[PDB]
């Protein structure tokens, strides 16, 4: 059972992407702003369970276009 | 930009091949040219261990490496070489062409 | 220096990932450090387009990079962990820790 | 059957070691001067057979250290 999901990011051949879940994951970089991807998983789930840190948050969820705008926080 | 297969065409010749591989002059053998940044594409087939160091190398720089973009699966040609002086037919000389790259 | 393995000790409340993972603590991941020159080592088991990728950067750096010193082997750990909040045991976790660096 | 060489180069556990064949390899990478390599081979017996170039220049021989002082000159 797959799911339909917001791709934005350098990876997407599209608007949208299909997998098992959706994902959003920020990423700061040493010594650069923080860059948010949108997209789908299908494999690496144990990746979403991960507590957030200073430098890197996912988020995955497994409703319809339900990681289209949501945005995330690091931690301090 | 980021990690992918990109166009590499070998002639035998420049590299001194030509003196033993009869045919075909050269060949599109590809390269996988990039940077492998946190979050690995699954299409880049990641394991483990490069997701891990990836997320190493994001929270210090010195620590760990990034991953590397390097090829997954190589394609056979086909080739005709000097044996022994004899022009010979080898139809699958293995590991010549990038058909995927990888983040490893 | 040249490609060869490296001490790389993983952490996992570092990176967030003993939230699910319960035991160890963390653990020796190792990584693969090091330039892959001219002429490939054997023991780096070099595959035959790193070999020519590696001539043709020798001939011009603008073409070809080099080729990258990755692990061409990984070995499974065992670890404990959170299903579902129930503590389990899982025998291989594969693809974890490095046992042999390669030049691709 | 394998056959003692010298060994000469970064790789080396030690002053000699065994192979198939005997090996020198001389290198220039762009802007520095060309480096020689001594060693045993066992894979790659189509390196021994390549045409020297302006970069690169491999010798294999296989008698008992036939690598031993052998150098090699790269073309103009």
């Amino acid at each position: 059972p797959l799911v339909t999901c917001t791709c934005e990011s350098p990876h997407c051949k599209g608007p949208t992407c299909r997998g098992a879940w959706c994902t959003v994951v920020l990423v700061r970089e040493e010594g650069r702003h923080p860059q948010e991807h949108r997209g789908c998983g299908n494999l690496h789930r144990e990746l979403c369970r991960g507590r957030p840190t200073e430098f890197v948050n996912h988020y995955c969820c497994d409703s319809h276009l339900c990681n289209h705008n949501v945005s995330l926080v690091l931690e301090a | 930009n980021y990690c992918k297969r990109t166009p590499l065409y070998i002639d035998f010749k420049e590299i001194g091949w030509d003196s033993w591989i009869i045919a075909p002059p050269g060949y599109e053998a590809y390269e996988c040219r990039g940077v492998c940044n946190y979050p690995l594409a699954e299409h880049l087939t990641p394991t483990k261990h490069a997701i891990i160091q990836a997320l190493v190398h994001l929270k210090n720089s010195q620590k760990a490496s990034k991953a590397c973009c390097v090829p997954t699966k190589l394609e056979p040609i086909s080739i005709l070489y000097l044996d022994k002086g004899v022009v010979t037919y080898k139809f699958k000389y293995e590991g010549m062409a990038v058909s995927e790259c990888g983040c490893r």
